[PDB]
């Protein structure tokens, strides 16, 4: 786009090269996907070219990638001091139809293993990646993951390597593994997570700094799919969120399942609403957050 | 971090009672983690075949309260160490106090990482055990020296596993309600019987691995028998090697020359003026309470104490 | 008691947003009541011609939270008091924080600004006014913004202001000319310094003495309600005056200063961390909004507040807490006011509500769009060639926000020079360029400010010395120009296309003439359509097609090049009937003349 | 100086010298200044703001930096050292090692230096060596010679407890030892130009730095060895022949040392080495300074 009387940095040959690319592309396979890397905030690269955008179908939220790493890599300590860092993504995660995304380009040259990003030990490493990739799957946008972080691989992507495909044995790897195949299998059933749109995703609660938990909703039509995120080690109890319909409320996911090699503190199954007001809402849920752990809840049906 | 900055201000107060978690050696899965306790050093190292006994490989780093840690990625379960400390002009190679497991290079002690995974068999057994209301129960205790019970032939004792199941049928059809074990912690001199002890943290290899004894205590508890440990914090082994001038200094010895003469143990005698000394003998007790669920400990030579 | 038990708890809780009932002067006709925020004062007395400045004659007592009252009998509406705070060692005389008006005795602002023993009576004509008034639901109708410096604006003679009795009827009568629906003011409250425009204030719930009385201020805006024209208050909670008589070091110490002396313009921010510091501001907002019937409150250099350095990192949480309590207070008290916000950061969600994470505020001054938009236009024409996506992205930013176009004071001074002075080419060009920009800016989504003077196309900048230029509305490019805004206003006033600035608003129907410098876009509502084509160039261009969703006869219902605005007079009949095969991917497309640096706003007929 | 100078400050700065030196000849004016301004310690009647001395944080900057490095690394980064001499004549300057040094989490100077305890000590003693031969005076914050473990807190006293430990009371005895040798010889107490001359600067590999200190007659000669590895055969240009003395050794037992050292009676041998006439053959000791002079 860029190239560093006119006095122009824009390149805009490129930028109408683009632009007739992904025009000619859609002409002549209407169901292709073209999708484009961009780090900078050029405005709707994922816009029709009619509209002045890039043609492009799908943008790497590159962004959230960049804030939701740099927030993981920190301390549970002191998330408490970086909460603005997780909440702040979803401002900007509309501007353009995204795929969220992990790459080789993130697991290479020093920077290191997702696995060897998360802080602490090993049991609290497969629990950060476990509830990154719960974050990750409810956030808002496509989903996009490279090998290896599937089992939360130890050693950088070498491509003159195989994979380590020995971690499967140890049981937080595979794990791993089970957490993001369950994941996928949520993904392509619930609908509420299909529609990234502004419809698709309502707050909970987001002010809970010093515990360092955030409630958000995943919504289409009728559906609904509520995220509660633990991002401390720390257990809650009786911790109250606001619903909007009352009832009986079932546990579809648990990042701290022991399938997935967690502690196994969750909710049992059902949770009863408690027709009283909580967050702004008419009922409320009292759950049980597990350490640093994602829930996946849904009203019953 | 290994060690939380709480962490280090519960080892200042004595208030560490989990202090094992932090102390001795924790197998990760690219390596282990090594803690000692060395304050009056002024330098430690871990020494082992996963960074060919080099001390300069390794060198633990110092936090607060004289704890030492530091990771050494390769050093796996299985593998043999030792801790080589400075104190300033001479060096000297020493034991991990911490050890939860020790077998001896001879066959005739190194201390070795270990794991001490072990998935019970006994949950029945705790919910109804008695402890302080057991007063108005009846208590008959078995003792029984592990080694000298049964043979499989002369000069041979009994494994872990193995003696399980003989044992608990004969404490069985006596109808005894506990069996009292003398000292299961690993201690050089066999005819110590022992009470000298080496490894208040790692039970004596000549009957198996931690987990033999794990097990051995699961069976007793499925059948029924309770398990009491007989327990020396009164004093520590002679040999050097050891618990003996741990940091160059004394460290689990009383530092004044006038207290640490004692009748029957002599600058042998745990210093329970230190707040480290407190964690290392309270630790121990829960940590046999804990990873090993036993019912009941049993001081001797309290009057010494 | 001065104080219920209740009031003292709501200062600790942070939650008296009525303060004003009870701190400051507040007469009866026996006496005065006193009250003073001052936690780690020793002593506080009153002193004034009441009582021979007499610092043991009326010693307040110290009631809970630092609070002080007492009762002196004669004091009465017209005096001057002060207050003598005694922080152990040392004692000092300070202004009332709470000053319900302030007049300088030396009759110099700079050198004394005293307060004054005040009664507030006031009754209001302006029912209808409130009554309809519509502060957030006003995103669906049109919001045109004059903005005013009083003293600069009219002058009764030369370097004397107009009184704010004497300023009402000249402001509604030429407001009401140009169809502008509210006036912004420059901050009213109380400042030493005139040059300071009021952004460094020294008395917050004073209206300012220079142009009158309280209760004057009070029938200006009660006249211009009546006259159904808005008053936008500026408002400075970003800092407070640095005046020793002020709020600097009320106590002898740090009160309404941050405490710590790391952070913290500098020191004299306001420490949003004390209920007390929390509790003054708010109240003040809804004093403003309450006593004097302010239909809205702009907040400026928000970015100020947002951040600390422009773990803990470089965000400040207790501004942020404050600006989304304030805006959450104002709309529980008041749901038809206004909150507008200029932040020079991208700080996200400043038009959003709190309980999506915002800060709360109805508007954000679209100032990158003010930016772009000028960067484009002083360029010659020759080069807005090589410029295009300057101007045609502008809309890329457009939607993320709920936007006021910030045409500002700030811009036309500093040598930035006047918005005329800024256009290129000749008089006429000028001119033309001028009336193309504001063409533009109310085409553009987002509703519309401009500061005075830029009616007129006015020569110099913006001098608070003296009155803008009106000697030039007498020659002809001028008057133009007025004339230009005021149909435009009308134009936006009538037609509902306009009102709405969400995306929905608006399509695109061509960008991509980058040689001729030519933008084509819809503004839509429902049925409603109204069509832009805009030539930056000079060069008329002939038989220019653009394509248009609906056929049939086109009206042309505004043309910058008419000889009523000044124009060259190129234009099209005003009668254009659709030509019904394709152009820009439309099924019908229009084929016009486009005058020179002009703009075009179309309509189709029933 | 500024706010883009200020200039009302400027002619300050500048009477305040004039004034100073006027009323008071012999008095002494030291100024820290953080940015590039010339002629700090230069008279005001040359354009100088007319200071005397001048405080050289591009040094300490440097040397920190470097010595913050790793022994392993250090081969990657030793221009970082060489270098302060380009600028080490700009000014009258003092070495700095003050007390904004070991405040805020930037570590007391012995918590900087890299490795176990013995090389913390023997970095530290290296780097005090090396500032003690470098050109300028010198500046150390208390508690900087015992090498203490803790930040400079105000609140409290400093940690004299560790005099009673060898390794802290060593780097106190380096330093009064290095004191002794500085007032005792003259070649230091010349910081022109004129006064230092390299021997070698380019044993990056090795990281080894040798150079001379003069005043007419008088010569030190100055062996830096930055990696913990002892050097032998180590051949150092000299200009003079005969025999030389070790007058100081920072790896003597006496200081916390290994002790490896050349103890004296090192003869010159008149093979060119370093571009010189004659050369000695030295042991170098680790992470160590040695100091040599023509014995007379």
């Amino acid at each position: 786009l860029y190239r560093d009387i006119f006095g122009g940095r824009e390149n805009l040959e490129a930028i109408d090269f683009i632009k007739k690319f992904n025009e000619t592309v859609y002409l002549h396979f209407p169901e292709a996907i073209t999708i484009a890397e961009e780090s900078t905030a050029w405005p709707g690269v994922s816009a029709p070219t009619y509209n002045n955008g890039l043609g492009f179908l799908y943008k790497w939220n590159m962004g959230w990638m960049h804030d939701t790493l740099d927030y993981m890599r920190r301390d549970p300590v002191h998330r408490k001091y970086h909460h603005d860092t997780l909440t702040f993504s979803l401002w900007y995660a509309f501007s353009e139809h995204y795929i969220l995304p992990l790459s080789h380009d993130e697991v290479v040259h020093g920077k290191g293993s997702l696995w060897t990003k998360m802080p602490g030990d090993d049991w609290q490493k497969a629990a950060n990646l476990r509830l990154l990739y719960g974050h990750m799957w409810g956030h808002p946008g496509k989903k996009l993951l490279f090998m290896g972080g599937e089992f939360g691989q130890h050693h950088e992507w070498n491509h003159d390597t195989q994979l380590e495909w020995h971690l499967l044995d140890q049981p937080y790897h595979r794990g791993i593994q089970a957490w993001v195949r369950d994941l996928n299998h949520l993904y392509r059933t619930h609908p509420a997570l299909w529609h990234d749109g502004p419809e698709g995703f309502e707050w909970i609660d987001f002010n809970d700094r010093d515990q360092s938990v955030i409630c958000y909703l995943r919504k289409h039509t009728d559906r609904l799919l509520l995220f509660v995120l633990n991002f401390t080690p720390v257990p809650r109890e009786h911790y109250r969120v606001g619903v909007p319909i009352g009832g009986p409320w079932r546990e579809v996911l648990n990042s701290d399942a022991v399938a997935y090699g967690g502690s196994g503190m969750g909710n049992f199954g059902r949770v009863e609403a408690v027709p009283e007001s909580w967050h702004g809402r008419p009922f409320h849920l009292e759950l049980t957050l597990p350490p640093l752990a994602i829930l996946i809840l849904e009203p019953e049906s | 971090s290994w060690l939380t900055e709480e962490d280090i201000r519960r080892w200042e107060s004595g208030t560490f009672y989990d202090s094992y978690r932090k102390l001795g050696a924790h197998p990760d899965e690219e390596g282990t983690w090594f803690c000692v306790w060395a304050p009056h050093a002024d330098a430690v190292s871990v020494l082992g075949a996963f960074n060919n006994w080099d001390p300069e490989a390794h060198q633990l780093e110092r936090y607060g309260a004289g704890l030492w840690a530091g990771y050494v990625p390769g050093a796996l379960p299985g593998h043999a160490y030792k801790y080589r400390i400075r104190h300033g002009f001479y060096q000297a190679d020493k034991t991990d106090p911490y050890a939860f497991a020790m077998e001896p290079p001879t066959g005739s002690l190194a201390s070795i990482i270990t794991r001490l995974d072990y998935t019970w068999h006994d949950d029945a057994w705790m919910q109804r055990r008695k402890g302080p209301a057991s007063l108005y129960e009846p208590v008959s205790i078995y003792e029984v020296h592990l080694g000298s019970w049964r043979h499989k032939q002369p000069g041979v004792s009994f494994s872990y596993r193995e003696i399980a199941e003989p044992l608990a049928d004969y404490v069985q059809d006596l109808g005894f309600t506990h069996v009292e074990l003398l000292p299961i912690m690993e201690h050089p001199y066999y005819g110590s019987w022992g009470y000298q002890v080496v490894g208040y943290y790692a039970p004596t290899f000549r009957y198996g691995t931690p987990q033999d004894l794990m097990y051995l205590i699961d069976y007793l508890h499925q059948r029924g028998i309770g398990v009491i440990l007989d327990w020396v914090p009164s004093h520590f082994a002679a040999d050097p090697q050891g618990l003996v001038y741990f940091d160059g200094t004394t460290l689990f010895e009383y530092d004044d020359p006038r207290m640490r003469h004692h009748p029957d143990w002599g600058t042998y005698v745990f210093d329970y003026n230190k707040p480290g000394v407190r964690n290392f003998l309270i630790s121990n007790a829960l940590f046999w309470l804990d990873y090993y669920h036993v019912d009941g400990l049993r001081v001797d030579a309290v009057a010494s104490m | 008691s001065w104080l219920t038990e209740e009031d003292i708890r709501r200062w600790e809780s942070g939650t008296f947003y009525d303060s004003y009932r009870k701190l400051g002067a507040h007469p009866d006709e026996e006496g005065t009541w006193f009250c003073v925020w001052a936690p780690h004062a020793d002593a506080v007395s009153v002193l004034g011609a009441f009582n021979n400045w007499d610092p043991e004659a009326h010693q307040l007592e110290r009631y809970g939270a630092g609070l002080w009252a007492g009762y002196v009998p004669g004091a009465l509406p017209g005096h001057a008091y002060k207050y003598r705070i005694r922080h152990g060692f040392y004692q000092a005389d300070k202004t009332d924080p709470y000053a319900f008006a302030m007049e300088p005795p030396t009759g110099s602002p700079i050198e004394g600004l005293a307060s004054i023993i005040t009664r507030l009576d006031y009754t209001w004509h302006d029912d209808a006014w409130m009554q309809r008034r519509k502060g957030p639901a006003s995103l669906y109708e049109p919001v045109s913004i004059y903005e005013v410096h009083l003293g600069s604006w009219r002058h009764k003679q030369p370097g004397v202001s107009f009184s704010y009795r004497e300023i009402a009827e000249p402001l509604a009568d030429y407001v009401q000319d140009l169809g502008f629906t509210h006036v912004e003011l420059l901050p009213i409250m109380e400042h030493p310094y005139y040059g300071s425009w009021g952004y460094q204030v020294v008395g917050y719930y004073a209206p300012t003495f220079r142009y009158g009385t309280p209760q004057d201020l009070m029938y200006l805006i009660d006249y211009l309600h009546q006259r159904g024209i808005g008053v936008i208050l500026d408002w400075v909670p970003s800092h407070f005056a640095a005046d020793p008589q002020g709020l600097v070091y009320f106590d002898g110490t740090t009160l309404f200063e941050y405490d710590d002396p790391r952070m913290r313009w500098g020191t004299y921010v306001f420490d949003y961390n004390k209920p007390g510091v929390r509790n003054f501001l708010i109240s003040n907002a809804l004093f403003w909004l309450d006593y004097y019937h302010v239909d809205g409150l702009r907040v400026d250099a928000v970015a100020s507040m947002l951040y600390r350095d422009y773990f803990g990192g470089r965000e400040n949480l207790e501004a942020i807490d404050f600006i989304k309590k304030f805006n959450e207070t104002v709309y529980l008290h008041f749901p038809e006011a206004i909150t507008i916000a200029e932040e020079s950061t991208a700080w996200p969600g400043v038009s959003a509500p709190t309980y999506n994470n915002g800060l709360g505020f109805l508007y954000k001054w679209n100032m990158g769009w003010m930016h772009d938009t000028l960067d484009y236009m002083r360029r010659d024409p020759v080069h807005r060639k090589y410029h295009h996506d300057t101007l045609t992205f502008s809309l890329w930013y457009a939607f993320s926000e709920h936007y006021i176009l910030p045409l500002s004071h700030d811009e036309v001074v500093h040598g930035k020079g006047s918005l005329w002075t800024k256009m290129p080419g000749d008089d006429w060009q000028k001119a033309a360029n001028l009336r193309l920009l504001y063409g533009h800016m109310w085409g553009h989504p987002g509703k519309k400010l401009l500061f005075m003077g830029g009616e007129f196309g006015q020569h110099h900048e913006w001098n608070h010395d003296t009155q803008l230029e009106w000697h030039l509305l007498d020659q002809p490019y001028h008057r133009g120009i007025q004339a230009w805004v005021r149909d435009l206003n009308h134009l936006y006033r009538t037609h509902p296309a306009l009102w709405h600035d969400g995306p929905e608003g608006f399509e695109w129907i061509d960008f991509n003439d980058r040689d001729q410098s030519v933008i084509c876009y819809l503004r839509k509502h429902t049925d409603r359509l109204l069509l832009f084509v805009l030539n930056f160039t000079p060069v008329p261009r002939e038989h220019y097609r653009v394509g248009v969703p609906i056929g049939g006869p086109w009206r042309e219902v505004l043309n910058s090049d008419a000889v009523a605005y000044g124009g060259s007079g190129m234009g099209n009949f005003g009668r254009v009937e659709a030509v019904p095969e394709s152009w820009h991917g439309r099924p019908f497309h229009l084929e016009l003349t486009l005058p020179p640096l002009a703009i075009l706003i179309l309509e189709p007929e029933s």
